[PDB]
């Protein structure tokens, strides 16, 4: 893992001793090299985990985490190096300092075999994003923003690091394979249920649950294109991750307590489906669209079925990935009419042909188009949770319903209709964000080909 | 009033530079930025690093998994013994509590 | 910084470096009334350091390369702009009363220090002291107002109290046809442009503010155009001038340390000019500020500390 | 002896009761002060007196020593706060709230 | 939901809460005698908790 | 288009010295900046003494009305 | 003039080999069961003198 | 101040703790705490102005009491046991009075109402002579006695001081009176792990020591004493935008940053004594402090307030002001994180 | 002479950058030595 971790550290001096004129350069082909990489995590033979080091190993899960993030670094600064032309110098390598730093500490994190360095690399994520937010976000709201997506993950994260410490104490080391393996089954006490809920909230508020996912919204409209790249493709599924890592020490109370998530999960995927159906800013509805998936790996993740966690494992890959590109594609339209409504831009499929099949592409594979890793996560997903309870295809089926309604009122409202002509400044295309748009969708289509990659733990 | 900057108006960036790639200002760093991603991103990653995805063998042990199954197969019908046994563990290593 | 405790207790004793000359002595008056004359003859008869009035580019002069920098780095206010217009909605008329003062309080500051160091005696043209009149002609004619009047007497409270007043205040009066008909003759097109009402405002502040309270507590010298227009009778009574009151008499090795150090510290004299009091006059914004502290940066002999430009000549870098 | 103790440590009560509840007049809340060190002392001699340890007989005069020093600079103190108000009221010494 | 009651229960409600308290807190008058006041209360207290606990 | 930075009204919102004013505090002014406060110039109370006429020193017929500071 | 002005090209790569370096030095450092393993437990080769490396 | 008198009075100022640490007997130990508290008086009123005069007659008659409710312990402590030291049989009657009087002199809840007062009106290098070497003699006399301490009364006293420490850092906008406030909630932690593991309130004492120093030292390179003073310092001072935002997280106790390491390791300490409810409770109050922390943070850096036309002329000066000490103890202070198993005994 | 005023920093202090030089010398050279002799002591102590 220190082969993928050390020249990714060495990027921060090669950004700040770089060129004015050649810094884009260097480190965007320097981050393509470092995910190149990462791609030998994938060496997997056997039936082992690959443990580098006392404190760093490669896992199923794991892998798809790291060489995606790997891969979003080069993105994130195609994306980002727009709006930052007329940007100082120091300034612009700072953000691609913020930018590295968050895929260092991501990797480091998806990497840790020990849950108290999980904890510290998660606030050490914590902070450059929010950096990021409040820094170069746009509108007056960025600073609400950054404080709520600050404070909800911080007050979710300290009862984790309460209930760690607790653990180690009760243990001796707290890590992962050792804890895997001294498995002790729990006595169901209310000190237990509320060493559960101690663990399982941080990630939970991460994911984010409904009712608490009042944070993502906000954030992820005031954050600039990278922020909301890394924010909506890693971050929450850094809060699966936790979930799926400390899971497997919560036997047997999970099984009763459970059950006001699923129904958090399943009403929650529904009700904010409907907002994207009434939502009037693109990025709005883009965020509450990764939250009904969210809600999806969720479910899956309580429910604890080994074609749920599949599922879950496909849909946190493909959903990061449609994600961000949805996000590019809305920030290509941001940096063109420079405002996020709905409604406003609406003929772009006749000045913008490519860049609307590349938003076609885009939202197939959020609607869940077949043979498509996100319906293969979606479906197994689905089969998981009727196999826990038949009643549950109704609200599957119903978000299903409102999932492919919203997407394709999102690209009719796009692309589709007469074109608004009062719209000068409709520059053709750039080849970086094409660029941008291949780079997120030739993935989505080779894991489409070769969907074992992406199972996870349980197959 | 106070003395705030007026607005920048975003000019027609193709006007000047016609050849425009999306990267920068001045044509030479905009298209070497424009080879540069390509070549490190798509010659040399998406084919290399494809290449290498599928070239990755017995991946988390499918095939021999198979190979394994297909003799496990054919030794216990040549030998007449069960394909699967209904327990993993054999009984008599196991101490089952007298009460 | 060379100077400081260290060097006081080794021995650089003000009370040690002074002498019978080394007084501060600002001269004032009217618009044109042969201010700039006197204290050129007054500096040089009496072996003084000479500081004409402090300009808008004052800073400028004194700081880098000394050549006059843009106006948008040095102040963005314009005299003959307030001249044309004095009544402006954009707020230039305090704009330049604030940067004037401030560029007088730093030139105070220089002269106070080139007199606790070398002991020679300084002669101002028109220093902090006699810079409320301009603001009070301003505010009386109704070119600022009352929040702008305010935020100066705010300001001077903050900074004229810290520092020691002149040993001795010459005034040039000169009445106000006089002073029109010199203006008429200098033949500055905007300088003509300004009213009696506002130079009568100017003598009714100095005479009914600024001489009794310098009257108070140092020499006051008025003199009429004709006992001035000769520059050896007025060398005469400052020769035999007795100072006898004021706050330079109490002051001792200590006070005056801790004086040097205050006005050697250049940023602790500017301190509180900056006050973070929200005026619309003065208060700039994020975006005009960067471009301009940007530009100011990457002017030459600028981006970095004096002695560590490159580009200008500077040596031994690595070595300091 | 203990009864003696136990008016003296009720003395010490008494007086550490008037410094904390404050009058007008900061003097008297030194006088207060100077009461508690007067009970201070006056315990800490009959202690050593009773136990016969004249090694331990310089520190009542210690005390009596930075005591002395505290109620000096606290006259200097009061000099100053009548300097600046005109009398020693503590309502006057307020204007530290914001 | 979003925009109005799950607003109004944890996040609003709980920046309510804290600004109300801090406000309560730092109510002071800035008069030392009543800082010696509440030392006392507190010098009563602490006595009062030590002769309880025993 | 440009990204948004504090105004004077958001710059503002940070001095009054209690951040969250209320009908007990909304009296207050924020400190000054060089910590010196302007208060009202104490009148000088002076002791008023009648030195004489029935005094030793004051030769019997005097009546020295002495304004002193101690 | 090109390794002056093309030095930056080689921090990246630079790191990548001390990378690998500090992996083998973590190999070599976990070698506490080296032929140990009740799994792998063979007899060694007369040409070879570990198992792996 | 001639160097004489400079020299006696900071001579005093260093004497005192010194002599307290040192000391083995409770006596010097008071006397030393008394040389402390006169010595430090005059440089507290060096400025006067009202304020402070005011300051330095609040601290005076605090600090007073405070050491004269010290001086009643030592003397009960001798009349019970015939020494001058708390040896193991000590009332605790007496314990309780010389942890109150000690817990008034440091100026934690709820005896801090003197405390945010006092640090105003104030200069700031006084400001941060006061609460970084004024509270290491009292700690190091709650240091010598910590197994006979009462645990109720000093988790109440913690718990009190934290929430009140969280309440007035979010209540205040200057910037002095926001520091007094931090210094309270860390006391809170340091008295919190007092009587279990004294080792870690040094190791909290010298983390907020090394966070204090250079945020008073960036406070005084312009004397900000206010949240829009400290809000345009893009345009005085930009090169230290980064380091007083991480220097702020840090204080907030944010890892990865050093100053998560003495909230981390207290937890974890508090958690082996099984005293989970009041190490959570202390977190979530902390959680607040990191909140104001945040805001400050959002007002001087993330943001960019308005600037003045002066600071131009400003911008033209030069100066020399932050020291050779400020970037050691801001890099000691923000990135020592992987070497905590070395901080930690 | 560009500089209107001489800067503080236009001759390096020679004296500093010497002292600073011969400490940094010193101070490495007595790390290698403690450090050598340190590693004989763990070898004479231990008998390796
Ligand atoms: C993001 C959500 C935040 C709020 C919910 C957080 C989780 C709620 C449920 C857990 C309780 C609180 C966290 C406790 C962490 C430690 C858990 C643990 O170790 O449990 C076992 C322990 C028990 O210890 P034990 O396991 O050693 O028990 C010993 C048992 N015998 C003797 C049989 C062996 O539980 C506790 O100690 C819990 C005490 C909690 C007291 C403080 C609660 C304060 C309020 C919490 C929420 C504050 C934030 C929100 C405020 C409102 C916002 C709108
Ligand atoms: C948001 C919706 C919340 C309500 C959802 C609907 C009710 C769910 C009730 C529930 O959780 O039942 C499971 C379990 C049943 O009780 P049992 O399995 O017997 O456990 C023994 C407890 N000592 O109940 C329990 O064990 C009791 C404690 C359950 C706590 C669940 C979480 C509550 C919300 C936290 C946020
Ligand atoms: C792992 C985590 C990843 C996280 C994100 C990473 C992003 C960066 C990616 C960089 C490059 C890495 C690529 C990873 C995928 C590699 C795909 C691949 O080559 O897979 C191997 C596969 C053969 O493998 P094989 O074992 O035969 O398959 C299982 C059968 N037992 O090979 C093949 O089958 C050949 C594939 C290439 C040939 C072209 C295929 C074109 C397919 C067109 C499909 C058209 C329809 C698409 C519909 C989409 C609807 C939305
Ligand atoms: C016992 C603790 C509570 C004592 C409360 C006494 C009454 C009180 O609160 O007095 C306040 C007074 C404030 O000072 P002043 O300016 O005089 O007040 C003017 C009134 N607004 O405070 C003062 O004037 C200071 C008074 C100090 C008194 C010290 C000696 C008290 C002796 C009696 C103690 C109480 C005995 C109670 C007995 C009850 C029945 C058994
Ligand atoms: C279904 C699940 C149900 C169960 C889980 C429920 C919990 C979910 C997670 C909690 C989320 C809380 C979010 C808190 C942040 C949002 C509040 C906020 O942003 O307030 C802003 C406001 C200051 O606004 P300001 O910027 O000054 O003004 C606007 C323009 N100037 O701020 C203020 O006015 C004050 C802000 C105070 C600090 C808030 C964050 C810290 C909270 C500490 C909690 C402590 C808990 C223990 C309390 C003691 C014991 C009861
Ligand atoms: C065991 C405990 C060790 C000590 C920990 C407590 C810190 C004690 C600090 C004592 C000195 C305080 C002091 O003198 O403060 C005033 C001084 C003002 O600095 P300044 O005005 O910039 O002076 C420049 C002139 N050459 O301020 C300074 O010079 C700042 C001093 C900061 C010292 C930090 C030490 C951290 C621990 C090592
Ligand atoms: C844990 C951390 C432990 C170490 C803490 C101290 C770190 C080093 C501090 C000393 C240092 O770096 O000194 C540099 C300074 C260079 O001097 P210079 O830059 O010329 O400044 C003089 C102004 N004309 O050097 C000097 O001023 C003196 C040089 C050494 C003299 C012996
Ligand atoms: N509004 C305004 N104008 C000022 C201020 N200080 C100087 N000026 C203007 C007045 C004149 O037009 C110009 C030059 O000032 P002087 O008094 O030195 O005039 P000048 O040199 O022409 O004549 P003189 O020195 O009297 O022989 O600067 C100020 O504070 N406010
Ligand atoms: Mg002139």
């Amino acid at each position: 893992m220190l082969k993928i971790i050390l020249p990714s550290l060495m990027l921060l001096p090669l950004t700040w001793l770089s060129s004015p004129k050649k810094t884009w350069t260097n480190v965007t082909s320097y981050s393509f090299l470092i995910s190149l990489t990462s791609l030998t995590l994938l060496w997997q033979t056997d039936e082992n985990y690959k443990n580098f080091s006392n404190m760093f190993s490669s896992d199923p899960l794991s892998t798809p985490l790291i060489i995606l993030t790997a891969w979003l670094l080069p993105l994130m600064l195609m994306a980002s190096q727009n709006h930052l032309k007329k940007d100082n110098n120091v300034l612009q390598k700072l953000y691609i300092s913020m930018l590295i730093s968050l895929q260092i500490l991501l990797i480091m994190t998806f990497s840790a075999t020990e849950l108290i360095m999980f904890y510290i690399l998660f606030e050490a994520t914590l902070i450059p994003t929010l950096i990021i937010i409040t820094r170069w976000g746009n509108q007056t709201e960025r600073l609400n923003a950054g404080i709520y997506f600050l404070f909800y993950t911080l007050i979710g994260s300290i009862p984790l690091l309460i209930a760690l410490i607790l653990i180690q104490n009760h243990v001796g080391t707290l890590n992962l394979m050792i804890l895997s393996f001294t498995t002790h089954t729990l006595d169901a006490s209310w000190s237990n249920n509320l060493l559960w809920l101690a663990c399982m909230m941080a990630f939970l508020i991460k994911m984010p649950l409904y009712g608490v996912h009042l944070w993502l919204p906000k954030a992820h409209v005031e954050a600039p294109i990278a922020g909301s790249m890394i924010l909506a493709a890693i971050l929450l599924k850094l809060g699966s991750y936790g979930m799926i890592r400390i899971s497997i020490i919560l036997d047997p109370l999970t099984k009763y307590m459970a059950y006001p998530f699923i129904l958090l999960s399943l009403w929650g995927m529904i009700m904010t489906s409907s907002i994207c159906l009434r939502q009037t800013d693109l990025k709005s509805l883009i965020a509450y669209s990764s939250v009904s998936h969210m809600a999806l790996v969720i479910a899956s993740i309580m429910i604890q079925t080994p074609w749920s966690f599949m599922g879950a494992t496909m849909l946190m890959i493909a959903h990061g990935l449609t994600s961000s590109l949805l996000f590019c594609l809305a920030n290509s339209n941001y940096e063109r009419i420079h405002s996020r409504t709905m409604i406003m831009a609406r003929g772009l499929q006749m000045v913008f042909p490519l860049m609307a099949t590349w938003w076609l592409m885009a939202s197939l594979a959020n609607l869940a188009l077949p043979p498509s890793i996100n319906l293969m996560g979606e479906l197994f997903i689905t089969m998981s949770l009727f196999s826990w309870s038949n009643f549950t295809i109704i609200l599957m089926g119903i978000n299903i319903i409102i999932t492919g309604m919203y997407s394709m009122y999102m690209i009719i409202t796009t692309q589709r209709g007469k074109l608004t002509n009062h719209m000068i400044n409709l520059q053709p295309s750039h080849t970086r964000e094409l660029t941008l748009m291949a780079l997120h969708m030739i993935p989505l289509i080779l894991l489409t080909t070769s969907p074992k990659l992406i199972t996870g733990l349980t197959m | 009033q106070w003395q705030e900057d007026p607005e920048p108006e975003d000019e027609n960036v193709y006007a000047k530079n016609p050849d425009f790639h999306g990267y920068d200002s001045d044509p030479v760093v905009d298209v070497w930025n424009m080879r540069a991603v390509f070549f490190f991103g798509f010659s040399i990653v998406l084919v290399f690093g494809t290449t290498f995805v599928a070239y990755v063998p017995d991946y988390r042990m499918q095939e021999w998994a198979r190979r394994e199954a297909e003799r496990l197969v054919k030794y216990r019908e040549v030998n007449g013994l069960p394909i699967m046994e209904s327990n993993y563990f054999d009984p008599s290593k196991i101490q089952l509590p007298e009460d | 910084l060379r100077y400081g405790l260290l060097a006081a207790i080794l021995g650089d004793k003000t009370t040690k470096k002074l002498h019978e000359y080394s007084r501060v002595i600002t001269v004032d008056g009217n618009i044109c009334s042969g201010k700039n004359k006197l204290a050129k003859e007054i500096a040089q008869q009496l072996g003084m350091k000479h500081y004409p009035e402090a300009g808008i580019q004052y800073s400028s002069t004194t700081t880098g390369d000394g050549r006059p920098l843009d106006i948008e780095f040095s102040g963005s206010c314009s005299l003959e702009k307030f001249y044309d217009d004095p009544k402006s909605n954009d707020g230039n008329s305090y704009r330049l009363q604030s940067w004037l003062y401030a560029s007088r309080l730093l030139q105070y500051a220089d002269a106070l220090e080139h007199l606790l160091s070398t002991g020679q005696g300084v002669v101002l043209e028109r220093s902090i002291y006699s810079d409320f009149v301009f603001l009070e002609a301003m505010y009386n004619q109704g070119y600022i107002r009352k929040q702008c009047v305010d935020h100066y007497n705010e300001i001077k409270r903050l900074t004229l109290p810290e520092y020691l007043p002149p040993h001795a205040v010459i005034y040039i009066d000169v009445p106000v046809p006089e002073v029109q008909s010199r203006i008429q003759k200098k033949g500055d097109p905007h300088e003509m442009k300004v009213t009696s009402a506002y130079l009568q405002d100017i003598e009714n502040a100095y005479k009914k503010t600024f001489l009794p309270k310098m009257s108070e507590m140092c020499e006051v010298l008025v003199y009429d155009s004709w006992e001035a227009e000769d520059p050896t009778k007025v060398v005469e009574d400052i020769e035999y001038l007795k100072y006898n009151k004021g706050p330079w008499l109490k002051q001792d090795d200590w006070t005056f340390h801790y004086l040097r150090m205050l006005v050697q510290d250049k940023t602790e004299v500017l301190n509180y000019t900056t006050i973070p009091v929200y005026l619309p006059e003065i208060t700039i914004g994020a975006h005009q500020g960067s471009r301009i502290y940007n530009s100011f940066r990457e002017l030459p002999g600028r981006k970095y500390a004096p002695g560590y430009n490159a580009e200008v000549g500077d040596k031994w870098i690595w070595l300091k | 002896m203990p009864s003696t103790f136990f008016n003296l440590t009720m003395a010490f009560s008494l007086s550490l009761l008037g410094t904390l509840m404050f009058r007008s007049h900061l003097m008297s809340t030194l006088l207060c002060l100077e009461g508690m060190v007067l009970s201070l002392f006056i315990m800490t001699s009959v202690t050593s007196l009773n136990s016969n340890s004249m090694s331990s007989m310089p520190i009542p005069i210690t005390i009596l020593v930075f005591a002395a020093c505290e109620a000096a600079v606290g006259l200097a103190l009061l000099v100053k706060v009548s300097n600046t108000y005109g009398t020693d009221y503590v309502q006057n010494l307020n204007l530290l709230q914001c | 939901l979003d925009l109005i009651w799950l607003e109004k229960t944890i996040p609003k409600s709980t920046s309510t809460l804290h600004t109300n308290m801090t406000t309560l807190t730092t109510n002071q008058k800035g008069l030392i005698k009543l800082y010696f006041m509440s030392f006392l209360i507190n010098i009563i207290l602490i006595i009062i908790l030590y002769s309880i606990n025993l | 288009a440009r990204q948004w930075q504090p105004d004077i009204e958001w710059a503002e919102q940070f001095s009054g010295a209690v951040m969250y004013p209320s009908k007990e505090t909304a009296h207050w002014k924020p400190p000054p900046w060089n910590d010196v406060d302007i208060l009202k110039e104490k009148a000088v109370t002076n002791m008023t003494l009648n030195f004489g006429p029935q005094h030793p020193a004051a030769h019997g017929v005097l009546r020295l009305v002495l304004e002193l500071s101690g | 003039q090109l390794l002056r002005e093309h030095w930056v090209h080689i921090l990246v790569p630079a790191g990548f080999v001390f990378g690998c370096y500090l992996d083998r030095k973590d190999d070599e450092k976990l070698t506490a069961f080296r032929n140990k393993s009740m799994l792998f437990q063979r007899e060694l080769r007369p040409n070879e003198e570990v198992t792996w490396k | 101040m001639n160097p004489i008198t400079l020299a006696i009075i900071y001579f005093t100022i260093f004497l005192g703790p010194v002599i307290t640490m040192s000391s083995t007997n409770l006596m010097l130990m008071w006397v030393g705490l008394e040389f402390s508290l006169l010595a430090i008086i005059p440089m507290l009123i060096n400025k006067k102005n009202p304020r402070s005069t005011e300051a330095a007659t609040k601290y005076f008659v605090t600090q007073a009491t405070a050491s004269m409710i010290i001086l009643l312990a030592i003397v009960l402590n001798y009349k019970q046991l015939g020494t001058w030291m708390f040896q193991q049989q000590t009332n605790g009657l007496i314990l309780n009075m010389t942890l109150m009087a000690l817990s008034m002199k440091l100026g934690l809840a709820p005896f801090h109402f003197w405390l945010p007062e006092v640090t105003q009106g104030i200069p700031l290098h006084m400001g941060l002579i006061l609460l970084t070497w004024q509270k290491i003699a009292p700690l190091s006399i709650l240091i010598q006695i910590y197994p006979l301490l009462n645990s109720t009364i000093i988790l109440m006293l913690a718990i009190t001081s934290i929430f009140m420490g969280a309440w007035g850092g979010l209540n205040q906008t200057q910037m002095r009176k926001i520091m007094a406030y931090s210094s309270i909630a860390h006391m809170g932690w340091m008295l919190a792990i007092l009587p279990y593991n004294p080792s870690l309130t040094l190791l909290n004492l010298m983390i907020y020591i090394i966070l204090t120093a250079p945020m008073f030292m960036a406070l005084m390179l312009n004397n900000s004493m206010t949240i829009n003073s400290i809000s345009l310092l893009w345009n005085k001072t930009p090169a230290m935008l980064t380091m007083i935002s991480l220097m702020l997280l840090s204080l907030g106790g944010l890892p990865p940053l050093t100053g998560f390491l003495p909230k981390w390791i207290i937890i974890t300490e508090l958690m082996k004594n099984n005293c989970l409810i009041m190490a959570t409770l202390m977190a979530m109050m902390a959680l607040l402090n990191l909140f104001f922390y945040t805001r400050l943070i959002y007002s001087t850096s993330l943001t960019m307030f308005p600037t003045n036309n002066n600071s131009k002329m400003m911008t033209h000066q030069t100066k020399t002001k932050p020291n050779l000490m400020f970037s050691t103890l801001a890099i000691m202070s923000t990135m020592t994180l992987p070497l905590a198993p070395q901080l930690i005994t | 002479k560009f500089y209107v005023r001489e800067p503080v920093n236009a001759k390096p202090n020679w004296l500093a950058v010497g002292l600073s030089v011969g400490a940094s010398v010193f101070m490495w050279i007595y790390l290698i030595q403690t450090h050598n002799e340190d590693v004989l002591e763990y070898k004479r102590r231990n008998g390796l």
